[PDB]
């Protein structure tokens, strides 16, 4: 699909069964999802953003679907305000940016 | 929110 | 341009007849430049994201020439860590996302 950004690029994802929805986030160099109780191994991280940085933790080869188009990689969990998919799943889907 |  | 996301998107723009280097930044409902100076009148504002608010000016109808491409819209400047193009001037340079 095309996705215009006269409003925020919200999708729906999947992951870990749930459907969530999630943000398109060009400027993301990691995918940060919203807390969840997700199981498997992690390991901590700090990750940073316009206003300083949050504590997350980082799960390797996770599934993830966005608008159907499957992916899997890292997955960083934690207190951001925003499901955000970041560049790590971005590639996978083959989005790009056009103008 | 605003800035991600 | 087509823009795939294996690197950040950072791209040249012209603003207040100075270059700087920017991230094209979906995630972002408005643009963020690093400290400058900018001509004519700002407002205090405060805007947040991962990390929580910071402090900006914000400047009105400022030219941008973003990859070649003309806009001409709000430009906050703050402690942003990285210059930031948002939706604000993504959608008056015709910019969508695409998978």
């Amino acid at each position: 699909p095309q996705i215009t950004l006269w409003k925020r690029p919200l999708v729906t994802i999947r992951i870990g069964g749930q459907l969530k929805e999630a943000l398109l986030d060009t400027g993301a160099d990691d995918t940060v999802l919203e807390e969840m109780n997700l199981p498997g191994k992690w390991k901590p991280k700090m990750i940073g953003g316009i206003g300083g940085f949050i504590k997350v933790r980082q799960y390797d080869q996770i599934p993830v679907e966005i608008c159907g188009h499957k992916a899997i990689g890292t997955v960083l969990v934690g207190p951001t305000p925003v499901n955000i998919i970041g560049r790590n799943l971005l590639t996978q889907i083959g989005c790009t940016l056009n103008f | 929110r605003k800035i991600l």
